[PDB]
């Protein structure tokens, strides 16, 4: 369960992507296509090339469901309801995916964000986007 | 594991950049952080009571240097992980029974503080070369259990 | 999340081990114990050989929490909340092992109840314990 | 993996007893089941909307087997999974892109049906020894990821 400073930290933490919002999720993207090649043939109609416009639209609709999870904390099993129908239902996403997923999310905050990517902070944004998986995968 | 040689040439590229007195510790301190039931193997590094205990602590600070030493020994030995990491195999899995799960969380965790470090640097190519090296390492480390 | 289904079948199945549950709560963990030798560490002041009289009465302590789990199954953060604290703060039990007792416990329900054991009951019975383990693991 | 000789006895006498034309079905029906992203794999096998669908589906019958016949023939060479489960690798990782804890998952699916079959002569002993066989098989399966 999230702690009222992992609340916070997530957050503020969050506060700073600003307008990136979009761009880091695309890239995290990218990064778990790159990094962790079995995820890519969910997407067999998204060419998943760096500058995909696809990829980018889909970053954006990633970003805007976290930023919903982050607004509705504390609600995030109602919140995330129909994203949790759609990947354990229609795309048969494997559990394990959230984890790589969640990983590269890590990677892009720190790779942008060194003030706000402290110890601290690292493992209240672990938590919430195991917090995030946990619903996506509950069916 | 196979890095191509743009993947070899980025991972060493960037590690020769890396600060080995500090890094492994970064990374060590933030798997107790993060991932705190592993803090159970650490009971004799002392103060671990908060983030800016664990980080600062000179143990964990010494300790993760070790760390990065492997790391370092490792890239240096791409094609034989194995008997790099034979004795600390048995270190790991015979005699402190870390299960082996730890070893990829910790491995992700320096790609974190890489990617902390490095920024803009740490692209997406080159962050899927240091997983080829993290898993790596990883499987390695865990081949007493299989 | 737990469908009336599920909870019908944990329900029904458990109901079926009678007088013997602290006798199956203790052949699971010595199923745990022999194949997975990790989990043993967490034990310095049980021994674990076959008749342990250590593990027969932890496994009568571990068969009246999924009892309880099963009884509070709307209710089961709040139920388990203690034995969450227990495990994660002073224990520190590594996710992981969650996974290999729920398994050894199915195991071991397989075994004796083979009647019970359907495809259906033991994707109930999964999910009941990965549920369990969710809370166990949530400090 | 290393088996004791007890264990490999332990093994080889219950396997004789196995029922090779269903045993393997019923595994790979429940992994179905019991992990529905599996099915995402199987969509050319027709009706897998309900578990009686799924277990009595001829097809997941007839792949099951199939299934069965790799651990046999994992079980006779236990001294080289590596080389068994070469193509099968290649297979699962390279062209199907299965992720390898599905490999876990199955073979603990396999020791659950075990289990149901033998009851009382599934002994923890006999059960700690096909543990370590199917760890072997899925480590065996995932080479190509590492
Ligand atoms: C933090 C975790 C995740 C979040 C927040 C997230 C969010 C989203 C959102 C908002 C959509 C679009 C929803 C809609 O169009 O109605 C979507 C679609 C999708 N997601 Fe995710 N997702 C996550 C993890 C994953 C993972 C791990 C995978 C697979 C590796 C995945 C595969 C897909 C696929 C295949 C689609 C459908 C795209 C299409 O067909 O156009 N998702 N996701
Ligand atoms: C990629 C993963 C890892 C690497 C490369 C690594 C590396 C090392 C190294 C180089 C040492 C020093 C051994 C010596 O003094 O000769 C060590 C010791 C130790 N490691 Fe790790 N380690 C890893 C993961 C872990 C994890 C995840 C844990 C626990 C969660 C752990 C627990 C320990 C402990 C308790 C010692 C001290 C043992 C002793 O001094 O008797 N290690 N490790
Ligand atoms: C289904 C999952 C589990 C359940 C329902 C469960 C239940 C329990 C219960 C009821 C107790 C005694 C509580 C008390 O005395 O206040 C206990 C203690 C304990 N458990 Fe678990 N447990 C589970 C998983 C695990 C796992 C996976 C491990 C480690 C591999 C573990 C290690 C321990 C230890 C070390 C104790 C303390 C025993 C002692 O010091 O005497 N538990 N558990
Ligand atoms: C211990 C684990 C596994 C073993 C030993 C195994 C074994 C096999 C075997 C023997 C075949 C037949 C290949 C042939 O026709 O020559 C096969 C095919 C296949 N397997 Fe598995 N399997 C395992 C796990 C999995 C899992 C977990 C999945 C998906 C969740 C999967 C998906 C498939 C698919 C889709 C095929 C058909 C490929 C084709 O005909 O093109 N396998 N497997």
């Amino acid at each position: 369960v999230l702690s009222p400073a992992d609340k916070t930290n997530v957050k503020a933490a969050w506060g700073k992507v600003g307008a990136h919002a979009g761009e880091y999720g695309a890239e995290a993207l990218e990064r778990m296509f790159l990094s962790f090649p079995t995820t890519k043939t969910y997407f067999p109609h998204f060419d998943l090339s760096h500058g995909s416009a696809q990829v980018k639209g889909h970053g954006k609709k990633v970003a805007d469901a976290l930023t919903n999870a982050v607004a509705h904390v504390d609600d995030m099993p109602n919140a995330l309801s129909a994203l949790s129908d759609l990947h354990a239902h229609k795309l048969r996403v494997d559990p394990v995916n959230f984890k790589l997923l969640s990983h590269c999310l890590l990677v892009t905050l720190a790779a942008h964000l060194p003030a706000e990517f402290t110890p601290a902070v690292h493992a209240s944004l672990d938590k919430f986007l195991a917090s995030v998986s946990t619903v996506l995968t509950s069916k | 594991v196979h890095l191509t040689p743009k993947e070899k040439s980025a991972v060493t590229a960037l590690w020769g950049k890396v600060n080995v007195d500090e890094v492994g510790g970064e990374a060590l301190g933030r798997l107790l952080v993060v991932y705190p039931w592993t803090q159970r193997f650490f009971e004799s590094f002392g103060d671990l009571s908060t983030p800016d205990a664990v980080m600062g602590n000179p143990k964990v600070k010494a300790h993760g240097k070790k760390v990065l030493g492997a790391f370092s020994d490792g890239l240096a030995h791409l094609d034989n992980l194995k008997g790099t990491f034979a004795t600390l195999s048995e270190l790991h899995c015979d005699k402190l029974h870390v299960d082996p799960e730890n070893f990829r969380l910790l491995g992700n965790v320096l790609v974190c503080v890489l990617a902390h470090h490095f920024g803009k640097e740490f692209t997406p190519p080159v962050q899927a070369a240091y997983q080829k090296v993290v898993a790596g390492v990883a499987n390695a480390l865990a081949h007493k259990y299989h």
